[PDB]
């Protein structure tokens, strides 16, 4: 068999089953969807068996990085010493074009917390701490009250689903940073601190939130494991391609009728999923122009390639980019792409946290030059400059906005240079 | 109290994004003087509060 | 080996008398024989490998016509470089000169770790980046 065709999937095998708050949110509803069932057997199995579950699946990061989940999350699998360990979920969601861990957690929160609670157990941890951005404040009160229900039917907490394991689930709301959703730049502000991100070494599983082990993982990784865990790990390493499995939130906004969340299966066509969810590009699919496939740190990539691309981590490396967060952006063909792309980078210099030295110096550097060639006012040769500064940023830096914040321009300088340098020519003869 | 019993005993700080969000809800702003009571309430130096305050823009100096 | 008919010579090498300095500054001198230490403005150490050789300071005055600084030590500025420690003692006692040597300073070895600034109990935990 091996279906060498992908989409199309059913509402039996999606997870978030609630993603559009249709059906009751809290714990009764929940309940009722499959949430919270069996988890103490799921529990009594141990971190072994729920690791095998994770490994097989080929669950991999949905925060953007794109680790495989199994891997990442085995590194707590060690004895203990002295210090506790933490689970510490990722609900920042600060990357734009992404909007699927908001969904999650105000219309799925026992998903969430249910996570939390296989996934601590996973890894020998005493609490999982839920960071979310500070701008969701509806939706982190909607995750703390299903909190509160999971703690008075002892589904968490003391003897958590009366497995005699111990569990603590806290939320924590943030303050204003895209930065904060970098996993050691979390840390830091659970701690007390700036969102400024740590070199590594040290990596987390060693030290990591208050100085123990600590894993960092992303709110939709963790709110699939309990699924994969009941459901097995064959059942979600069934979708997609091979090292692309599962189902995947998608988020499909810019120039299209339609903007949506959904849920599709992974490595289906980028074509079929605009146009079949989102209701095709405004204007029609000749009229489109480019798509940033993943959310403003994944390059653009033009309408050729657009026609034949899949949505999934390896397809969309080899066109040059990435998977990301999947938050499909459109931009059909009367946006100034030169514009559009100026002020992503404008987003990084505003974000950037100013600790190292390429991305405060170079991304405020970016910005100046991308607001010259919006109007026009350069030359040609400074297309290169640019271009050659972006690589002095990347992999230069101590987290991945640096690289993050090179990766749009390369791709504006890769697939729209003939605009740049045409946009270059009206200013010249309009001044000379 | 129980923002600050959410953390390990001897890592009050990690209560300084909370609670100096507390002070603007109660207040609207924050003051200078809501600050350096912040630092007082967490034991934390002042300047550690002034850089989270200065950091963060959800948080209003004016 | 030589061909030249060689001779012995056991007495100690000594070259005052026909070095031509005069005799004040030869008797009166001490010759400070050091490793100069970093400047601590900068992080550089290129300038701590060698030995350096430096007389005694001297009497500089007011020049009362424009108030430049008048000298009347021929020696004020004579500085020599060396490689080691003996050579720059070797060379002082040929010319019959006092000296003081100081040995080499050398920063010990460090315990630097980055993992240490969160550490979970210790004092080295810090509180800022
Ligand atoms: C600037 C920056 C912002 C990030 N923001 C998020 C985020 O909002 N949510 C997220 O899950 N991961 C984010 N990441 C990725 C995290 O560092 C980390 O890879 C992720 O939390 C791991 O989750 P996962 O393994 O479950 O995918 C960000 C990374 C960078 C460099
Ligand atoms: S790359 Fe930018 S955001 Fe990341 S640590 Fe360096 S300055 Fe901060």
């Amino acid at each position: 068999p091996k279906k060498t065709s992908f989409g199309s999937l059913k509402d039996e095998d999606r997870i978030f089953t609630n993603l559009y708050g249709r059906h009751d949110w809290r714990l009764k509803g929940a309940q009722s969807r499959g949430d919270w069932y069996k988890t103490k057997e799921i529990l009594l199995k141990g971190p072994d068996w729920i690791l095998g579950e994770v490994k097989t699946s080929g669950l991999r990061g949905r925060g953007g990085a794109g680790f495989p989940t199994g891997l990442k999350w085995s590194f707590m699998n060690k004895p203990s010493d002295g210090r506790p360990k933490y689970l510490v979920v990722n609900a920042d969601e600060g990357e734009p074009g992404t909007c699927k861990d908001r969904e999650i957690i105000r219309h799925d929160p026992h998903k969430l917390v249910e996570g939390c609670l296989v996934g601590g157990r996973a890894m020998g941890a005493r609490a999982a701490y839920i960071y979310i951005r500070g701008e969701f404040y509806n939706e982190a009160s909607n995750l703390q009250v299903a909190i509160r229900e999971a703690y008075e039917a002892g589904l968490i907490g003391k003897n958590a689903c009366g497995s005699g394991y111990d569990f603590d689930v806290f939320v924590v709301r943030g303050a204003g940073a895209y930065i904060c959703g970098e996993e050691t730049a979390l840390i830091e502000s659970i701690e007390g601190k700036q969102g400024k991100p740590r070199l590594k070494p040290p990596f987390p599983a060693d030290v990591g939130v208050f100085g123990c082990p600590t894993t960092v993982a992303n709110v939709e990784t963790v709110a699939v494991s309990p699924t994969i865990c009941r459901r097995g790990g064959a059942w979600f390493a069934s979708f997609g391609r091979e090292r692309n499995s599962g189902t995947k939130l998608f988020n499909i906004s810019g120039h299209v009728n339609n903007p949506c969340t959904v849920e599709e299966e992974m490595s289906v066509p980028l074509k079929e999923l605009i146009e079949k969810h989102a209701g095709g590009v405004t204007g029609g699919w000749d009229n489109l122009l480019a798509v940033i496939p993943g959310g403003s740190s994944t390059p653009l990539i033009p309408k050729s390639v657009c026609e034949t691309v899949l949505m999934d981590f390896d397809a969309l490396i080899q066109a040059q980019t990435g998977l990301g967060t999947a938050a499909v952006i459109v931009m059909d063909r009367s946006t100034d792409i030169v514009k559009a792309i100026a002020r992503l980078i404008e987003f990084y210099k505003h974000e950037s946290c100013g600790q190292c030295t390429p991305c405060r110096e170079g991304v405020d550097w970016m910005n100046k030059v991308m607001a010259r060639f919006v109007r026009g006012d350069a030359r040609p040769a400074e297309i290169d400059s640019l271009w050659e500064i972006s690589k002095q940023i990347e992999g230069h830096t101590i987290c991945a906005l640096g690289d993050g914040a090179a990766w749009p321009v390369q791709g504006l300088i890769r697939h729209f240079r003939p605009e740049l340098e045409e946009r270059m020519q009206q200013f010249a003869q309009q001044h000379q | 109290e129980a923002i600050v019993k959410n953390y390990p005993e001897g890592h009050k700080a990690a209560a300084v994004l909370p609670v100096l969000d507390l002070a603007q809800r109660q207040n609207g702003w924050l003051p200078i003087s809501a600050m350096n009571k912040v630092a007082e309430i967490l034991q934390v130096p002042p300047m550690r509060v002034y850089e989270v305050a200065t950091f963060y823009t959800m948080y209003n100096r004016k | 080996t030589r061909d030249t008919q060689l001779i012995t010579v056991d007495e100690k090498l000594d070259i005052t008398t026909i070095t031509g300095v005069p005799e004040e500054h030869i008797k009166t001198r001490k010759a400070r024989i050091f490793v100069p230490a970093r400047n601590n403005m900068q992080s550089g150490v290129n300038n701590t490998k060698k030995w350096k050789m430096e007389f005694d300071t001297r009497e500089r005055w007011e020049n009362p016509l424009m108030g430049w600084a008048s000298t009347a030590d021929p020696l004020s500025n004579l500085v020599l470089t060396f490689s080691t420690k003996e050579d720059a003692v070797a060379f002082a006692e040929k010319n019959g000169w006092s000296y003081d040597v100081e040995e080499r300073k050398v920063p010990k070895p460090k315990s630097k770790s980055y993992g240490a600034n969160f550490s979970w109990n210790k004092r080295t935990r810090v509180s800022t980046k």
